[PDB]
């Protein structure tokens, strides 16, 4: 079984260089050409270069001619790439893949890795603010959890330390002014609370936080 | 570079349908299409290759056929586990190019969306901000608009919205719509609405709350 495994996610701010890698194995490494591509959410998937480990041939997309460097260690059985003066553009998840014919390639690509998550920013690492969300006064109740100002993602919410699965919807995170923000909401019957607890739980790994934030109805009169 | 397009970035199906995807390409790519297959995992597969051969290991109920600029990816017996993104690419010319992709969902029943909306706490008014969630989940279709009304007024700035793929689960949608603005803001209008269209309804289903109560 040919299979690629990238390396993990990487934050830089703009102005730095990093090196993301890729790891081959079930054939002969030397044998095939590596192939790297770019996936930004307004663009297609777009081409950056190419690198045969057998002599370390190599030929480049003219617009990442100076951007990105490829190299490959015929040892470790390892594609690299580099990417220098990071820039906003340069934000994307990066596939590395295998051309389609022994030795000399065909027209297609028939392996893939799983990605790699570049991120370009100067946002520094900032715990969530989490916020209840109680109703205003049916068989069901619907509550919320709102999730503000962290960075960088992800950002895991549970209900009720997971207790709570059915009924669940978590949204994907957004970007206002350098931090991300997502809400969570969980559909209960009208009968286990406001009777019951229901608490979402926040967790947020990068700045190793984790907090509860007990649903409870609103205080007015 | 040769441009490839697919007009398509959504398909609406059952289980055991006949589904085609379409390709197209800015020029003649002579039959040097290839297709693949990116399931929510996020994994890539190739299907076929050079407009209609089969990779190995991949199902028969997958075929491709097409020449000159149009193209397309058949599917016989849609199954489960054949909902994901299909996109193609042409390899005439360096460099490879890809279409957008055809994203498969599933047909069901429509479904009216079940609006809530909240007040922001007074814990997040500390901070200066004022946050104004609204969710709308589990409808189908997709097709959705929201307005935000404030005390009578339609409103834009500072409202950013949020969808969720189709669940496998039910086959619906949710969408989250939150209006940001400042505490000073928040603290001199009264009348909040969030209000949805959608074909489930002819009128729209309004959702609203008085700052002056609570
Ligand atoms: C990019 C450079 C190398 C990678 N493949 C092997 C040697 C070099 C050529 C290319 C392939 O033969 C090839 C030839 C001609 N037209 C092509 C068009 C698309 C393509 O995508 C995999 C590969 C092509």
């Amino acid at each position: 079984e040919v299979q690629l495994q990238q390396s993990g996610t990487v934050l830089a701010r703009p102005g730095a260089s990093v090196k993301m890698s890729c790891e081959a194995s079930g054939y002969t490494f030397t044998s095939y050409w590596m192939h790297w591509l770019k996936k930004r959410p307004g663009q297609g998937l777009e081409w950056i270069g190419t690198i045969y480990p057998g002599n370390s041939d190599s030929s480049y997309n003219q617009r990442f001619k100076g951007k990105a460097k490829l190299t490959a260690v015929t040892s470790t059985s390892t594609a690299y790439m580099e990417l220098s003066s990071l820039t906003n553009e340069d934000s994307a998840v990066y596939y590395c893949t295998r051309e389609r014919g022994l030795y000399y390639g065909g027209r297609s690509f028939d392996y893939w890795g799983q990605g790699t998550t570049l991120t370009v920013s100067s946002a520094k690492t900032t715990p969530p603010s989490v916020y209840p969300l109680a109703p205003g006064s049916n068989s069901m109740v619907t509550l919320g959890c709102l999730v503000k100002g962290y960075f960088p993602e992800p950002v895991t919410v549970t209900w009720n330390s997971g207790s709570l699965s059915s009924g669940v919807h978590t949204f994907p995170a957004v970007l206002e002014s350098d931090l991300y923000t997502l809400s969570s909401s969980v559909t209960v019957p009208s009968s286990p609370r406001p009777s019951e607890t229901v608490t979402c739980n926040v967790a947020h790994p990068a700045s190793s936080t984790k907090v509860d934030k007990k649903i409870v109805p609103r205080d007015c009169g | 570079d040769i441009q490839m397009t697919q007009t398509t970035s959504s398909l609406s199906a059952s289980l055991g349908d006949r589904v085609t995807i379409s390709c197209r390409a800015s020029q003649d790519i002579s039959n040097y299409l290839t297709w693949y297959q990116q399931k929510p995992d996020g994994t890539v597969k190739l299907l076929i290759y050079y407009t209609s051969k089969l990779h190995s290991g991949v199902p028969s109920r997958f075929s491709g056929s097409g020449s000159g600029t149009d193209y397309s990816l058949t599917i016989s017996n849609l199954e489960q586990e054949d909902v994901a993104n299909y996109f193609c690419q042409q390899g005439n010319s360096l460099p490879p190019t890809f279409g957008g992709g055809t994203k498969l969902e599933i047909k069901r029943a429509d479904a009216a969306p079940t609006v809530s909306i909240f007040p922001p706490s007074s814990e997040q008014l500390t901070s200066g901000g004022a946050s104004v969630v609204c969710f709308l989940n589990n409808f189908y279709p997709k097709d959705i608009n929201v307005k935000w009304k404030i005390d009578g007024s339609e409103r834009q700035n500072g409202v950013l919205n949020s969808w969720t793929d189709q669940d496998s689960k039910d086959s619906t949608y949710s969408m989250s719509s939150t209006l940001t603005l400042t505490k000073d803001e928040y603290e001199r209008h009264n009348s909040y609405t969030c209000e949805a269209t959608h074909k489930t309804s002819t009128s729209p289903i309004v959702k609203s709350f008085n700052r002056n109560e609570c």
